[PDB]
């Protein structure tokens, strides 16, 4: 292995740091999805979360991943922002 | 290349090699039949018995066409259910292959486009018709239908699990949940999307997928 | 190559959707839900009673025939029924009974005055059914209104000398029986119409006249049949032999034969002049007129100059 | 009925859109219309004076048959193509890029003057895109007039225009929301000083900006340019407005058509992840990697936006299937010497799996040749292959004594491939072959081989034997970026093999060879290519042993050097005298043997050479007579082939009257037409080839038809 050649893995939404930084609380949903896209991937369960991935593996480089997470509540007013920079 | 003798006895030829199971000749004599008398009193007959030559003869495509013709015809004919079960019929018969088959190929893994049409066709006759002779095999039809596009599915979301793809598996799990939620794809998938959850690094999902699999263990 | 009587009633395939596995819910644990159903492939809860896999006959249902009127033909469950060409007065009865006893066919009670009645069972010969079915049926005639109409009612079939209760074989063998009532009167009806237009015998005048296109054609007073019947033998004799022919179309082709001055005043009201290539003519339905129309080799149309020539007589030939 | 230019398919679709068809109702009232619409078409086409009128004949039952009679006239053809205002051009050079043709010259024989009122617009399209490519910016068309002579066939054609002046580009300003990417995208607005302004490179620059966006995601930006011009000086100053949009991502990735082929078997291909933001670069990618698979006749993509959203789209992968795969199958005997038959299974996909399995044998009473070869392109994700094959050959002349040549070979072979960049992929593995040789008929190349590696088999008597057993290290190299995988059209594909014995095998030798094939398009439409291929091989011994003599390398045949019989160009056997083992009767024995002579007369028998040499150019045409619905489904070309094949090892000093085959002097040449047409057993090669150029001992062989690919 490592001279495989394999192509770059891109997985989930693309996020700035001014994309990151222009939603704080009390946002809406429509003014968040605005703000940053439409997520591709929520919590199907119970919950009214956003999940905004943002993986890349250029392959045999290492895995980046920024997660940030939106919690709403059920007037779909945003209530918490956690943000992951890197993974763990 | 049919003689011109008067229609019932072109009718009773036709008839006659349709029981004898020549499908090409009652072909010919069905269509001169109909191509001959347009608006007769063979006209709704000729055209059923058409549709089941084409079906039986595997002449698919034309078979759909003169179902087509038939339905937008006569959209009230008594027996109408019968044009629906063939539609159904003959779109589930465009989803077979007899190569594959007889080596014992899953084709589940391969279009599912004529597999879609049948399902659409054949809950279209069980929900208007529920009290048609063909409504229990095209319940069946569809139970398998079901199975079928879920473990399509599933083999998607098989390879993008293997390529590493997450945000994929995922959406194609959960996709899974909310369309074919009943089916054995969907209890078989349901540990690639915790597995995808896993590896996000998300572990509230994945430890709520892992309550949904252990209340569902079997 | 090897094949069995049974692949004519059956589906083309397997029977393998027959054990896909049952579907079954999935239970929601306590403190979150499922994600909602789309609800675009939920299959509705139905009946099995029906029959399933190679035992179900996709077989086209049997639609009762108009064949001697078109008036309105219906079935319903076990009983068909069929509309005559107004009501016949009384006769109706005695054609049916006419056509009936065309077929030998066996009769128990008899309801003349009520125009009712009953035939003993009836064998069939079906090369599509493994064995052959039977059973009785009740033949009647009464007016449904401002007509008088026929009516038939299957009382059982019997397959293998067993009772049978599908709808599909009741419906078949019920528009059967209507059928072969209908065809016999209907073969009556127009054979009795052939032996009037045989009879009816048609003038063989000839005319120029043009219609809606502007060309000439070689109209014939006559009706379709007639004309169509002898154009080619008045084709031969000008020595424009038929080789093909259409009668559902029309179109009709013909060969050049060299005829001299004397042969076209034999017979063919003199030489058109057309001496080249293959021509083609087509045939018109008027009851008392009949349009012939010519055309080119080349695929053009003949002028009237062209065709005026044989205009002169063109009925001796016929 | 009449008409001798447009065809019944064409006329039937035109009936269809006007509600005229079988079955369906006769509008009178619509007669006249399509009458007219046909005249119209005649019309275009230049047919003017053509008429089409309708005949409706009555037919019984209520019914109606129609009968269109065309009557065509002689097309008009131009006669004049006149511009007027054009003083810095000349009306010749003008109209030489122009679709229609004034004028014919009498050397071509394959354009006409006929006239079309779509090419002539395409026509003044073509005039402004040449005005505007030399700076004008003001090239304005006053007016168009086409006239027609009275007798309505000498069409004319006028082009009034004004020049105005030539204007130079002052500099290009780029505005509006760039989305960050201001810095790559001044990188495309550059210009030379003084440089004169020009349509074309404008157009270029807003299709570069857009497809930079492109690859960033940005799938539906909006870029126009609005050039001020500036009279004073005769400056023009762009303004192009760019605004990117919104970034886009890929929700489902579907695939259509593969009612064969495995999903995964597509899906592995894709460049473009499936929840991802989008790339059309990555797009592109994977429908070039699919079609360069070469198991579907055709693929096109689909972009499609999801309703309802403004962020999500669905790229779509329609694929047309193809027959990949060749039944080889032949019986040459039948009863004649005992029964015969021949196999030549071949599937690139067998059964939609991706796997390549081939199997072909050849069963005679004094041959037994099977080979079995099953490769999975994918045993890794990454496109890590892993291949298999098994063969054994079998020679024993059915005699079952002495003198027979007797020669038994089995082996295996395992090969392990893996892409290295896109395009580029390395392959190892271990090979072991066994072969016994007995009962060799002596000669000159193959008794220097045998003293080579130590045995001293006598020259006179056949009586002799020789096993070997090779244990061999093959590795491999290939880069393909061909345009298809059948019938490409563009791109080049480098192939190289070799193997090495390594340390333990019987005899120790090495062996390379190297295949290329590079198309490259002249037309536009890629109808017109030139196909240059050529093969290389060289091998030999690394100790004081020699390569062995079943591993040369022949030339000559339907695919090396058409025109030429198989296997036949190279050095030929020469022959040591027997003077035992020898039939009298069978007259088969060479001329070096007790029944003849006893010196080294040499034969005829082509005995191939440790190194080989051939090249080939192609000129890729349409077939001349073919309907461009089946236009991929056969390929048309005309070759010139030539090659070489000597040993390198060929002692002149020794043997000095007989040839040299020592010499890669030696070229053969051919030249030919050939055919190929993708069949249900799949490619069938037709050829026929004059070999204008060949030696002593050369069988030619014209006319040549071969089953499956032949490279």
């Amino acid at each position: 292995e490592r001279v495989v050649y394999r192509p770059d893995i891109n997985q989930g939404n693309y996020l700035t740091a001014n994309d990151v930084s222009k939603i704080r609380v009390g946002m809406t949903q429509q003014q968040v999805a605005y703000a940053l896209g439409t997520p591709l991937m929520s919590d199907p369960f119970g919950t009214n979360t956003w999940f905004y991935v943002f993986r890349q593996q250029p392959g045999h480089e290492g895995v980046t991943q920024q997660t940030l997470t939106l919690t709403f509540n059920s007037s779909g007013v945003l209530t918490n922002i956690d943000n992951k920079p890197a993974l763990s | 290349e049919v003689p011109d003798n008067p229609p019932n006895e072109i009718y009773a030829t036709a008839q006659q090699k349709l029981q004898d199971g020549n499908w090409r000749q009652a072909i010919t004599q069905l269509e001169a039949l109909d191509n001959r008398y347009p608006f007769g009193p063979y006209s709704q007959q000729v055209q059923l018995d058409l549709i089941y030559a084409y079906y039986k003869n595997a002449d698919l495509p034309l078979a759909q066409a003169a179902i087509d013709r038939f339905i937008r015809l006569n959209p009230t004919h008594p027996n109408i259910d019968y044009v629906m079960y063939m539609r159904g019929l003959t779109n589930m018969a465009l989803d077979d292959s007899a190569l594959q088959g007889f080596f014992g190929v899953d084709r589940s893994d391969r279009d599912p486009q004529h597999a879609r049409a049948a399902f659409s066709d054949f809950s279209k006759l069980v929900r208007g018709y529920p009290n048609s002779q063909y409504t229990t095999d095209a319940t069946k039809r569809l139970v398998f239908l079901k199975d079928r596009l879920a473990k399509y599915e599933y083999s998607v979301a098989e390879y993008y699990t293997e390529r590493g793809a997450w945000v994929a598996v995922v959406n194609r799990v959960e996709g899974m949940l909310r369309d074919y939620p009943d089916t054995q794809a969907t209890r078989d998938a349901l540990p690639l999307m915790e597995n995808a959850y896993r590896q996000m690094q998300m572990n509230a999902q994945a430890e709520k997928v892992a309550k949904i699999i252990a209340a569902n263990s079997s | 190559c090897s094949s069995d009587s049974r692949y004519k009633r059956q589906v083309s395939g397997d029977e393998a959707y027959l054990e896909a596995a049952p579907l079954a819910e999935l239970h929601a644990p306590a403190g979150m839900i499922l994600p909602v159903t789309s609800g675009d492939y939920a299959i509705p809860v139905t009946n099995g009673s029906g029959a399933v896999g190679k035992a179900l006959d996709i077989r086209p249902p049997a639609q009762p025939l108009a064949l001697v009127s078109g008036a309105r033909t219906q079935f319903t469950g076990d009983t068909a029924s069929l509309l005559v060409e107004n009501g016949r007065g009384n006769t109706l009865w005695p054609q049916v009974v006419s056509v009936l006893q065309a077929k030998n066919y066996t009769i128990t009670q008899r309801d003349d005055a009520g125009q009712t009645l009953t035939t003993d069972w009836v064998q069939w010969n079906r090369l599509d059914e493994d064995e052959q079915y039977r059973g009785r049926y009740q033949i009647s005639v009464k007016p449904q209104g401002y007509q008088q109409a026929v009516t038939v009612k299957l009382l059982n079939l019997e397959q293998a000398g067993k009772p049978v209760a599908d709808a599909a074989s009741m419906q078949r063998y019920s528009t059967e029986m209507m059928n072969v009532i209908s065809a016999g009167l209907d073969k009556s009806a127009t054979d009795a119409a052939n032996a009037a237009q045989n009879r009816a015998s048609t003038t063989m005048d000839v005319q120029s006249a043009a219609d809606d296109t502007g060309l000439p054609m070689l109209v014939v007073r006559g009706p379709f049949n007639v004309v169509w019947q002898r154009l080619p033998a008045a084709l031969e004799k000008v020595g424009m032999k038929v080789t093909d022919s259409t009668r559902s179309q029309g179109n009709m082709a013909v060969t050049y034969k060299p005829l001299s001055d004397s042969d076209w005043q034999e017979l063919g009201a003199s030489d058109p002049g057309l001496a080249s290539g293959d021509y083609k003519l087509q045939v018109g339905d008027l009851d008392n007129r009949s349009s012939l129309q010519f055309i080119d080799p080349k695929g053009h149309t003949l002028t009237q100059s062209q065709n005026d020539a044989l205009v002169a007589v063109f009925q001796a030939a016929f | 009925s009449g008409n001798k230019s447009v065809k019944d398919d064409m006329l039937k679709q035109n009936l269809e859109a006007s509600g005229v068809r079988v079955g369906e109702s006769l509008d009178r009232t619509t007669i006249a219309d399509i009458e007219k619409g046909l005249e119209d078409f005649y019309y275009s086409v230049g047919k003017y004076s053509a008429s089409v009128k309708a005949v409706v004949t009555p037919l019984p039952r209520n019914r109606v048959d129609l009968k269109l009679v065309f009557q065509e006239g002689v097309s008009a053809e131009i006669q004049q193509i006149n511009i007027v205002g054009n003083h810095a051009f000349t009306t010749d050079e003008l109209i030489s890029h122009f679709q229609l043709r004034d004028e014919v010259p009498w050397w071509n024989v394959v354009g006409d003057r006929k006239y079309q009122k779509q090419k002539l617009a395409g026509d003044l399209e073509t005039l402004r895109s040449y005005y505007l490519d030399r700076g004008y910016a003001r090239f304005n068309i006053d007016s168009t007039q086409v006239s027609l002579t009275p007798d309505k066939k000498g069409i004319y054609v006028t082009v009034n225009i004004t020049e105005g002046d030539q204007y130079k580009l002052s500099g290009v300003e780029v505005s509006g929301n760039l989305a960050g990417h201001s810095a790559e995208i001044e990188q495309l607005t550059k210009i030379e000083p003084g440089e004169l302004y020009n349509g074309t490179k404008v157009t270029k620059m807003e299709d570069d900006i857009k497809k930079l966006l492109g690859r960033y995601g940005y799938a539906y930006p909006r870029v126009q340019s609005m050039p001020e011009i500036n009279d004073a000086d005769k400056t023009v100053k762009l303004r192009v407005n760019v605004d990117a949009g919104n970034r886009f991502y890929v929700r489902k990735i579907r695939f259509e058509g593969n009612d064969t082929s495995k999903d995964a078997v597509l899906r592995r291909e894709m460049r473009q992840m499936e929840g991802a933001w989008l790339g059309s670069d990555l797009v592109d990618q994977g429908k070039e990697r699919l079609n360069r698979l070469g198991f579907f006749e055709t693929v096109d993509t689909d972009t499609q936006r999801v309703p309802g959203s403004p962020d999500q789209v669905d790229v779509v992968y329609k694929v047309k299937e193809r027959n990949t795969g060749s039944f080889n199958f032949g019986i040459g005997y039948g009863t004649e010497s005992g029964v015969s038959f021949q196999a030549g299974v071949q599937q690139d996909n067998w059964l939609g799996t991706g796997y390549a399995v081939g199997i072909n044998g050849t069963k005679n009473d004094y041959q037994t040749y099977a080979e079995l070869s099953v490769t999975n392109p994918y045993f890794t994700v990454d496109g890590v292959s892993l291949g298999g094959r098994l063969f054994y050959n079998d020679f024993q002349a059915d005699d079952a004594d002495l003198s027979d040549y007797t020669n038994k070979s089995y082996g295996t072979d395992v090969t392990l491939g893996f892409p290295i960049n896109e395009y580029n992929s390395l392959r190892a593995g271990l090979g072991y072959v066994h072969n016994s040789l007995s009962n060799m008929q002596p000669q000159v190349a193959m008794w220097r081989y045998l003293y080579s590696m130590g045995e001293h088999p006598s020259t006179s008597d056949q009586d002799n034997s020789f096993k070997t057993d090779d244990f061999t290290f093959n590795y491999g190299w290939t880069y393909n970026k061909l345009d298809r995988g059948y019938f490409p059209t563009d791109g080049s594909r480098v192939n190289l093999t070799g193997k090495v014995t390594i340390p333990g095998s019987d005899n120790e030798y090495y062996k390379v060879t190297l295949d290329t094939a590079t198309y490259v398009p002249i037309d536009d439409d890629h109808k017109w290519v030139v196909l240059g291929r050529t093969r290389w091989g060289y091998g030999d011994g690394l100790g004081g042993k020699e390569m062995p003599f079943y591993e040369n390398f022949y030339a000559g045949g339907s695919s090396t050097v058409r025109g030429f019989q198989s296997n036949t160009i190279g050095p030929k056997a020469v022959y040591f005298p027997h003077q035992a083992s020898n039939y009298d009767p069978d007259y088969d024995y060479e001329c070096a043997t007790q029944d003849g002579a006893k010196d080294l007369c040499k034969s005829d028998d082509a005995v191939g050479g440790n190194a080989m040499a051939v090249a080939s150019l192609e000129f890729i045409t349409p077939t001349p007579f073919i309907s461009d619905k089946y236009a991929n489904s056969v390929r048309t070309s005309f070759f010139w082939d030539m090659g070489t094949v000597w040993d390198t090892n060929w002692d002149s000093s020794q043997y000095s009257g007989y040839p040299d085959y020592s010499d890669p002097s030696n070229i053969r040449m051919s030249a030919g037409i050939a055919l190929q047409w993708m069949s249900p057993l799949g490619p069938l090669v037709f050829s026929y080839a004059q070999p204008f150029k060949k030696y002593d001992g050369d069988k030619a062989e014209q006319f040549q038809f071969n089953i499956g690919k032949t490279w």
